[PDB]
């Protein structure tokens, strides 16, 4: 927790991409500078015959205080020496134009439960993160127990984010 | 008169005139006919490729 060099930080120990698919709910942010998905996020994560990961990402976007739309993206994911680190290529779709690719960590999971994901996008010259994003996934899109409360509260303040997330709603704006 | 637009991921003839909502989002503009802003109704372009009478409808504000 002092340390908070992205290189000091642990991430899932012999992640395993197989039961790590399915769907997951992002249950709280913490954002980026800039745009950004807003809520109703919800992710989908596949891996293929060959091994390679993907996923699809879909949550609602705040085009003006007057408008809100629904985006999707998808992202391919490039394995890192760490089994939890990857490189992910990321694309809008349908007439979403938004597009990037970020450093994309499992920093936690027991897979049927939650997750911790993080993406350092810029980083200090002494090692910390200058502009990072992070959700909270749970495979209930309403909550966590108490016991996966913990754990996700430990893993943010090992991250340096403790009290930097916001919870987020699913409500159906863009599933139903 | 009309303009080829992608709206909803579809090559579509838009009629600039009857766009209702617009917006710039990042490098991109962002438009509907719909009113009601229905969550997937929307087409967008990038801003270098946006048609002046869009870019206008934008800026008129
Ligand atoms: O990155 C931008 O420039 C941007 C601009 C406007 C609006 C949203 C934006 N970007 C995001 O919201 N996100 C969160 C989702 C993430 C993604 C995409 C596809 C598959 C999985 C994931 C995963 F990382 F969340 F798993 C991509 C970055
Ligand atoms: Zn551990
Ligand atoms: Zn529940
Ligand atoms: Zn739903």
């Amino acid at each position: 927790e002092r340390d908070c060099r992205v290189s000091s930080f642990r991430v899932k120990e012999n992640f395993d991409k197989a039961r790590f698919s399915g769907t997951w709910y992002a249950m709280a942010k913490k954002d980026p500078e800039g745009l950004f998905l807003q809520d109703n996020i919800v992710a989908e994560f596949s891996v293929d015959e060959t091994g390679q990961m993907s996923a699809t990402a879909k949550g609602r976007v705040r085009l003006l205080n007057n408008w809100d739309v629904c985006a999707d993206m998808v992202g391919t994911f490039t394995d890192t020496e760490d089994p939890a680190k990857f490189k992910m290529k990321y694309w809008g779709v349908a007439s979403f134009l938004q597009k990037g690719n970020d450093d994309h960590w499992i920093v936690d999971t027991d897979y049927d439960t939650y997750a911790v994901q993080y993406s350092c996008r810029l980083l200090n010259l002494d090692g910390t993160c200058a502009d990072s994003y992070s959700f909270v996934f749970s495979r209930d899109p309403n909550g966590l127990p108490p016991e996966a409360q913990k754990i996700v509260r430990q893993r943010q303040e090992e991250l340096c984010l403790a009290r930097q997330y916001r919870l987020i709603v699913h409500n159906g704006y863009c599933d139903g | 008169a009309t303009v080829k637009l992608t709206y909803q991921g579809e090559e579509k003839q838009v009629d600039i005139s009857k766009i209702k909502r617009v917006a710039r989002y990042g490098q991109n503009i962002y438009f509907s006919y719909d009113e009601g802003g229905g969550a997937y109704d929307y087409g967008a372009v990038s801003e270098k490729d946006a048609p002046k009478e869009l870019l206008q409808m934008l800026e008129k504000q």
